[PDB]
């Protein structure tokens, strides 16, 4: 039967300089022949370490791999923000009899010290409201840690069932994450009531931010 | 030595899509090749591998799924009768010490819904400003943006794409630029849909 990576944990963390270590167990032994990659948010995969502890060319040295067997550790060193991405072994031991499986991957997390959000709300356009929907938009930019919470009320009357957040990965730069609240709503609701207000509560602000409009105005 | 993947495509339940891996630089004479796939959000799965004599080696589950060929410098990925297991980020990869080359990716849609371009509406500016573009409506996955043709790059954050309950996509692309700029740069965001053959340029503004 195929051999079986099973990676933990599922998501590792540490700060800015600091090392995570990520495992793999192989449901056989494999020897030496494991592999690692890096794969950051759009990108293919990256190759870092094969035969278990040999480093890709161009490959910091940061990036560590040990063991043989059934057991093998990856190990990241000096951690960057940079890194925050998902990590993946793989065997290729006589992959004409066990196949080449990857492990299920496992999430970094760069922790850095908190960052509140600068948040911002955008009314629908014009040219939308021929649609017949309007979409209402609550910003939170480069906030850290990714816990937010985002309220949204029309009239003073909290609202739920009608938003969806999206949240991109940690900046590369900076560690920090971006938030879109997207409130939707028919024309005919939305030309109904006037204010429409988005508080954000997060660590990083010592009392929530409101940003509101009136429609109209 | 690079390799590219094409022929993603939304395609019909039980339609067999053919997948090409074009190679450059190295000989399929001289190494293996692997397809491995990854379905949004999820983890890389392989699929199988072609050795430079011939010989096909398939993932327990791919056997008789998928067909791999390949000429004097491609590689060819069948998928014999698409599902919606199938909807995936296709890679190809070449084999020496685990999989050291790899393509961009070739995305996989199975679905019986039609494909339909996006409306991009702005997100207007209300000493740091925020503007955007929302992408609206639209299907199969993917959609970009840049912005200013790709002149503007700095503090641009493109949000993941949401599925709908009304079974389209919907996004926004947002960046912050100095407050003072608004009055005398022009921001313009780029948003291409290839599967519909939508490329849009709006110029987002204050609204007087």
């Amino acid at each position: 039967a195929d051999v079986v990576m099973t990676q933990t944990p599922s998501s590792v963390s540490a700060a800015v300089g600091g090392t995570v270590t990520i495992n793999c167990q192989a449901s056989q032994s494999i020897s030496a022949y494991l592999a690692w990659y890096q794969q950051k948010p759009g990108q293919p995969p990256k190759l870092l370490i094969y035969d278990a502890s040999d480093l890709a060319s161009g490959v910091s040295s940061r990036f560590k791999g040990s063991g043989s067997g059934t057991q093998f550790t990856l190990t990241i060193s000096d951690l960057e923000c940079a890194d925050a991405a998902t990590y993946y072994c793989q065997t290729y031991y006589a992959i004409i009899t066990y196949g080449a499986a990857f492990g299920g991957g496992t999430e970094v997390v760069v922790k850095r010290t908190v960052a509140a959000p600068s948040v911002f709300i955008f009314p629908p356009s014009d040219e939308q409201l021929k649609s017949g929907t309007a979409s209402v938009v609550c910003l939170l930019n480069n906030f850290y840690p990714r816990e937010a919470k985002v309220q949204w009320k029309v009239d003073n009357a909290l609202q739920s069932g009608n938003s969806q957040e999206s949240v991109t990965e940690q900046d590369s730069k900076d560690c920090t994450y971006s938030l879109s609240s997207t409130l939707t709503l028919s024309k005919a609701d939305y030309e109904k009531h006037k204010v429409y207000a988005c508080e954000v509560t997060h660590q990083g602000l010592s009392s929530p931010v409101t940003k509101s409009f009136n429609r109209g105005e | 030595q690079s390799v590219e993947e094409s022929g993603g495509r939304l395609v019909t339940p039980g339609t067999p899509l053919t997948l090409t891996c074009t190679v450059s630089g190295f000989s399929l004479s001289d190494y293996a090749m692997s397809w491995v796939r990854q379905a949004p959000g999820k983890g890389l799965e392989w699929i199988g591998i072609i050795y430079a004599s011939g010989s096909t080696y398939y993932a327990s589950w791919a056997k008789g799924r998928f067909t791999i060929s390949k000429t004097s410098t491609t590689v060819d990925l069948k998928i014999t009768s698409p599902t919606t297991e199938d909807t995936a980020t296709y890679f190809c990869a070449r084999y020496y010490a685990g999989s050291d080359i790899w393509g961009p990716g070739t995305l996989v849609t199975v679905s019986s819904a039609s494909t339909k371009g996006p409306s991009v509406f702005p997100l207007a500016p209300s000493g740091t400003a925020a503007l955007g573009c929302l992408v609206k409506d639209y299907f199969p996955e993917p959609v970009t943006v840049s912005w200013n043709s790709g002149a503007l790059t700095s503090g641009v954050h493109t949000f993941p794409a949401v599925l709908q309950s009304s079974g389209l996509y919907s996004l926004s692309s947002v960046v912050t630029v100095p407050s003072s700029s608004l009055g005398t740069q022009t921001y313009i965001c780029n948003v291409n849909h290839k599967p519909s053959n939508t490329k849009v340029d709006k110029k987002v503004e204050p609204k007087s």
